DNA sequence: TCGGATGTATATATCTGACACGTGCCTGGAGACTAGGGAGTAATCCCCTTGGCGGTTAAAACGCGGGGGACAGCGCGTACGTGCGTTTAAGCGGTGCTAGAGCTGTCTACGACCAATTGAGCGGCCTCGGCACCGGGATTCTCGA
DNA sequence: CGAGAATCCCGGTGCCGAGGCCGCTCAATTGGTCGTAGACAGCTCTAGCACCGCTTAAACGCACGTACGCGCTGTCCCCCGCGTTTTAACCGCCAAGGGGATTACTCCCTAGTCTCCAGGCACGTGTCAGATATATACATCCGA
């Protein structure tokens, strides 16, 4: 059948978290999916270029953070870095 | 063994259609020389996009241009499109 | 800048009152300090603007930024999103401490009545406004001509219609009294930016009427409704004052 | 005897009408024919997915509307309420397409 | 040995392992840190939430309990930062912002 | 009527250990301090003395603003605080040019 | 005496500066401007001469590119003098605001 | 802390830029506007440049940082590297 | 060398090495760096040619960046290729609008 | 020193091919270098995305050619393609 | 479309080649316009042919024509982006080599001036003239009279022509020095002629310029005039211009 | 000065490779600058999309988009070859002398 | 100065289908592990950024006469909007035909990879000629009559 | 026509960066095993293409007319040009030393790999969000 992966269930979970009594259309679902994919490619790309610029062969959380600082504008970047740091810290603690 | 050559379909884009697009664009009054210009611009845009798309198609050794080819073509022109994949 | 003064460099701390002291409070005391300028009621889920430190209710400021300009409702400064704000725990906890009752509904009608009380308690200068009868959405206003402007003792009548999404949408304010003015229509329509584009959800009828009096004091010939009047006001000044005083002594007095 | 709006009201009504809508404005089949006519100069006997044509039309109409906004701005900038080819050409020029 | 997901340990919803895999087999670098997938997943999840929130608001405004592309468009094009982020992005079936110039308004 | 012994920490400065004299808050965290306190505090550390959040990248003075809305509350709640402050200010500026 | 018609030596200035390739903005105060702007991101910064030169090249290129579109926006409105609204329109269509 | 320095972009310099841009007549409110635009531009570039410098853990802004910033901003610059 | 075997001046080996790193793909074709170096050599040849002519027109023998700018901007294809590219010390093409010319 | 390399000698060689009695300054040479590197990264990048889009893990001369067809506009593409197809032919006549 | 063969074309018989060894006589002006470069006014050398319009030029000539000026065809104004929009034509080179074995490796810029001078003296345009004042060929004096059916009918008008160093790649500076009351003709001497400003092509000659001015005298262009005072003079319209220009210019010429 | 040369020496530059005769209504493919008779190359491009001589692809889809009427060349072959134009015109007149349809051809 | 003809905002019955959740399933993610190695980090050579005389002079400021141009007012005129009648074809679906995308198993030619090893290419030194510099004078646009 | 700069032109000269040689380091070349991606014939079936009468929405055509593009024009005014005066960028350049480059080296961290298994997707199914439509009431535009 060749299953094709997607971010549907995840963005759905997020939707239930932020808005428990709202729904989502298939079109808007695909749009959100394409969005997350695009941002992923952007951040990962900039992080890759960051690793290559400094003669490094490893993309750490630092490259990702810097990439987010470069891509996302203003408060969006601030909250993004905040959530990222929170997540990597909570992950670091809980083995 | 089936061929078909199309001619003068640029006139398919009608005056009231361009008018509607202009309305959505927020235009109150439209000149007469606007429509032909619009047809030309649309023709060029489609020329470029479809050219790149077909390039992607031929690179994939396919005889059917898919939606992803259009998405890639638009993306490489700095016009990313959500809601069709990618 | 932030250069400390001669006293600030050696300022002595004020010791906190440790002894048991009870302080009687009143709802009119910390009224203006705890009132959301949008809904004109007690603060709830206090959100504070990062750039100007202005307190709003969460629902109020969100609905304001979603259904209007991206400005601060009080000082009109750039406010792109809720991320340009920050929740205020200390403030909200203070309010919930002093006022255990909390807040209620945030209807447009409630805020209209709040404006009614806000007018009855402290009336504006040479301005007034009140309901025509039982309906609270159909108001009538009265604006007396200012001293400086050539409309002395005019006492003009106005009509005010509040929309359902008040205050997030400006009320239809028009004139019922004939007045010779470049910014005022021959029917009664008013050319005022705060009544159309640059409306703020923190504005009240009082501030609007005051803006109209200030408009009478200093007309705006840039974008008028009646062109010839503006032309007369720009080219000459005697004819403008004369005709204005005539229309004032005929259609107003 | 009959009822006629002043020349300007219906236009604004249309503007309010289509700025709220999201569906496509250009007819489907003619646009498809245009797409295939333009494509027949790059590859013979081309087959098109429906989603591909739809994507092309979405991007096309989006582009045209976006251009019409800037064009309108150019028209208003010259103290006019009518868009003219000069406006489109100026928009294209500044955008870096011409 | 009672296995748990990396997303659960990071307190996230977005798949950490999947992001890690995509980073590895996405031709981005020879090696990838252990903080990269959780950080990236965190950022993606945050942006997702931030969009879905405003989209839910715009959906509520139109008396609809299901978010449509129009709501996403209304959510993004009003948010200046989100708009700058998606400036070269065209949202399908999203239409445009209702905006009429003052000059075109009736006299 | 409420006891003032409970409304203290909402009006207490954690730098001088007293009431807010000319309140000044940090933008990124809304944590309130005294002006005379927080101005000379940020002459060394560019971080918050409470939540340890970075006030600003280089110049913290750009991210602090005078909170008159709060200071008014402090002055209206605490009995004879404005009078005391004014009295001491005048008394100090009396023996100085 | 000796006079020139307003718009002649200006046109000659256009023709002269379009031929040249050297930088136009004064180097030192531009460098001072760069160092002034950079202090809001990282304290005590050092700059390569090539870095400042790069910033100046990019800046002058950007501005001289913007002035063309501005000029076109001025001529489009049946005028020969550039105005702030022309710059606003130019940057608007460019997609910057 | 540096001074205002926004006035460093003098009138005749902006005039020169307009001349090279092909401008015959310049308004008076053009200069301040230009200063503002240049300020925003330089801010946007230097921000990303300093970001690149910080990620490299350096206290000195290199030319390559500027080049990378401009390139990711969409204004590639030749004659310095990259 | 592979450059000599392909009749190219640009380094096929260096291009191949650069394609190996940089994280473009897992493995790289054997004819790929030849093709790429060929394209680079072609573009270099075209630009250096046009700029050489531009240098000739300016009575110069050494090509300055100004000549490169003149060469690139006088070619619609090259200009499109370098649309978002700023050439240092290149200046602008001489252009004065018709309505700016003296009248009366 | 670390032996900082470039495309100097090659650009110079091609220059002496197209113009025997014509030199080049340092700045212009650096600009040409930046051009070569830019075009390199662009073509190689588009080729990488090409290979990735078709689930193929190899960048052959085909991906490079298609990338050129996508990047270089008009005649600039055509000739270039030829110059490619030519080279890869000669390389297969002596290997 | 436009390639559908007609009744004759669908069955036309081949024109058999003359195989018997007979010689053909050709004067050095027989294949003039067919083998002449429109730019340097001389025989072709290293022939380049435009892909869009099939127009032949010299290599260096058309390349330099492209680099310095509009990116269009000097003969038919059709656009070509660069030197890649034209292919080398070895057939013309071989034909020329067989017919005229004399490439003459020396072109521009005085030579084109002289050839254009011979082309000027051979057959001048309608009621016009042009020729160097002295030994210097870069400074010409052109005498143009008054054309019939025009408000300037009758009289004489002298003007000076300054040929640039990079001629004909740059338009010659034509200055009208006889004070004529004309919209596009400035009182100082400058002429607002589009083909002499931005719409200049290396395939243009002094003959075509003077002819363009000759046609300009009859029907001027009030769209972009040099002086705004005459803009209303043609709003009179064509009734007061024949009594104001024929008494200020024609009366000051004849 | 007057030059004279054998016409057979000039024939290879004036003859069509498709019909073996002189160029009539010369038409040139532009991707390689190759000339044929109009009818010859038009009929040929319905059988092949590549050049008859150098096998270079005329066009990827529609070859007719890359052919142009070569007037100057036709003028050359009309001036060099004596009485060719008169003969061709004679053929055109004699053909429509019995067929009354479509004059402009 | 205002009430009636348009058509937009609004309300609610009602059928339709796509959103949404349950399920068997299968593969990708998790867990325990070793050891090569990129990266951390203290150490150290030394390039290049930074400060600051003071002395110059071209460049930047300030000011003033005034001429070209921005801009508000007005009017001849035509191009475009509004609305209804005629007419073109888009949109509908019903559906058979099959091109060709998609997946699978098999055979096999492609390229990374370790290794041996020599020159291609970069850091570096030096004579020299392109070119910036320099000043007398050719001369060509400009402004007034 | 004629005065007056001001760009261009021409012969001379001081200067430093372009170009060629050379020491030599290290990366490209030569050559062979082998895991494996890629070529490819083979095969299931989704989905694109042609078909084709029909209700009708919509494009089209056209007459009437008024808001609006456009040329004309008088008047306030604001940049232009230019001499004088004020100001600091520019330059030579020795000198303190931050700090970027490089190097020697211990080691934490991630690729690599076999296994267990549940998170994730394709599939199936019931119904509520919303499209739908008759039907209100409503805000809004405009002439006698
Ligand atoms: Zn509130
Ligand atoms: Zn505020
Ligand atoms: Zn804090
Ligand atoms: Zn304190
Ligand atoms: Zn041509
Ligand atoms: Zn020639
Ligand atoms: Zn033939
Ligand atoms: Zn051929």
């Amino acid at each position: 059948k060749t299953r094709k992966e997607s971010y549907a269930i995840y963005v759905y979970k997020v939707l239930k978290q932020v808005h428990p009594d709202t729904g989502i259309s298939s079109k808007a679902m695909s749009i959100m999916n394409s969005f997350v994919n695009d941002v992923f490619e952007r951040i990962a790309g900039e992080a890759s270029r960051l690793a290559h610029y400094n003669k490094r062969s490893t993309i750490t959380s630092r490259e990702i953070q810097t990439a987010v600082r470069l891509l996302l504008p203003g408060e969006l970047a601030k909250h993004a870095v905040s959530e990222g740091t929170k997540a990597v810290t909570k992950y670091t603690s809980a083995k | 063994r089936h061929r078909k050559v199309l001619r003068d379909n640029i006139q398919g884009i009608t005056k009231p259609a361009i008018r509607r697009l202009a309305r959505r664009g927020g235009v109150k009054r439209i000149s007469g020389l606007i429509y032909e210009e619009t047809r030309g611009v649309l023709k060029v845009f489609l020329e470029n996009v479809i050219r790149d798309a077909v390039t992607y198609t031929e690179h994939a050794k396919r005889k059917t241009v898919t939606a992803m080819d259009v998405v890639y073509a638009l993306k490489r022109q700095g016009r990313t499109l959500y809601g069709f994949g990618g | 800048t932030w250069e400390l003064s001669l006293y600030e460099l050696q300022r002595t701390p004020q010791e906190a009152i440790t002894d048991g002291l009870e302080i009687v409070v009143s709802p009119r005391s910390l009224h203006s300090e705890l009132m959301c300028p949008i809904c004109l009621d007690m603060l709830k889920n206090t959100m504070t603007t990062k750039e100007c430190l202005h307190r709003f209710c969460a629902d109020c400021i969100i609905t304001a930024l979603r259904s209007g300009n991206k400005e601060c409702p009080t000082c009109r400064k750039k406010l792109v999103s809720k991320r340009s704000l920050r929740p205020d725990p200390n403030f909200d906890a203070l309010i919930s401490k002093i006022y255990p009752s909390g807040s209620g509904s945030r209807s447009a009608l409630k805020r209209i009545n709040k404006e009614l009380s806000d007018l009855a308690r402290d009336p504006p200068a040479q301005c007034s406004a009140g309901p025509v009868g039982d309906d609270m959405f159909h108001w009538q206003a009265t604006i007396m001509g200012p001293n400086d402007s050539p409309y002395q003792g005019g006492v003009f009548f106005l009509t005010i219609h509040f929309p359902t999404d008040y205050p997030f949408k400006p009320p239809k304010v028009a004139f019922t009294t004939r007045i010779y003015h470049p910014n005022i229509n021959s029917n009664g329509s008013i050319c005022l930016d705060i009544l159309r584009s640059q409306w703020s959800p923190a504005l009240t009828i009082s501030k609007v009427l005051l803006s109209i009096c200030s408009l009478l004091c200093d007309p705006n010939p840039d974008d008028p409704l009646v062109p010839e009047i503006a032309r007369i006001y720009k080219t000459d000044r005697d004819k403008y004052n004369r005709i204005s005083r005539e229309w004032t002594q005929k259609y107003a007095m | 005897k009959p009822h006629r709006y002043r020349p300007g009201t219906v236009a604004l009504r249309e503007i309010r009408r289509y700025q709220k809508s999201t569906e496509l404005l250009i007819r489907k089949l003619p646009f498809q024919r245009l797409v295939r006519e333009i494509a027949q100069d790059f590859k013979t006997d081309l087959r098109f997915q429906s989603s591909a044509v739809m994507a092309l039309q979405e991007a096309s109409e989006a582009y045209l509307v976006a251009l019409f906004e800037d064009t309108n701005l150019c028209a208003i900038h010259a103290k006019r309420v009518t868009i003219m080819p000069k406006d489109i050409q100026l928009a294209r020029r500044i955008r870096g397409e011409r | 040995a009672k296995a748990k997901t990396r997303s659960s340990r990071a307190g996230l919803q977005f798949p950490v392992g999947r992001v890690h895999r995509l980073l590895r087999k996405g031709n981005y670098a020879e090696r990838v840190g252990a903080g990269a997938p959780v950080y990236l997943a965190a950022v993606l999840e945050y942006l997702t939430a931030e969009i879905l929130e405003l989209a839910g608001n715009a959906a509520r405004d139109n008396k609809k309990t299901r978010i449509i592309p129009r709501h996403l468009q209304l959510a993004v094009r009003n948010d200046e930062e989100l708009n700058k982020l998606l400036g070269r992005v065209t949202i399908a079936q999203g239409g445009v912002l209702p905006n009429i110039q003052s000059v075109l308004l009736p006299k | 009527r409420i006891k003032i012994t409970e409304l203290n920490p909402h009006l207490m400065c954690v730098l001088c250990g007293g009431y807010f004299i000319d309140a000044t808050t940090i933008i990124e965290c809304l944590h309130s301090f005294c002006k005379t306190c927080i101005v000379r505090y940020l002459e060394t550390s560019k971080y918050c003395p409470i939540c340890d959040v970075q006030v600003h990248k280089t110049r913290p003075l750009l991210n602090i603003r005078s909170d008159k809305t709060l200071q008014d509350i402090v002055y209206k709640l605490v009995p004879g605080l404005f009078k005391n402050e004014m009295k001491r200010r005048r008394d100090f500026y009396a023996a100085h040019p």
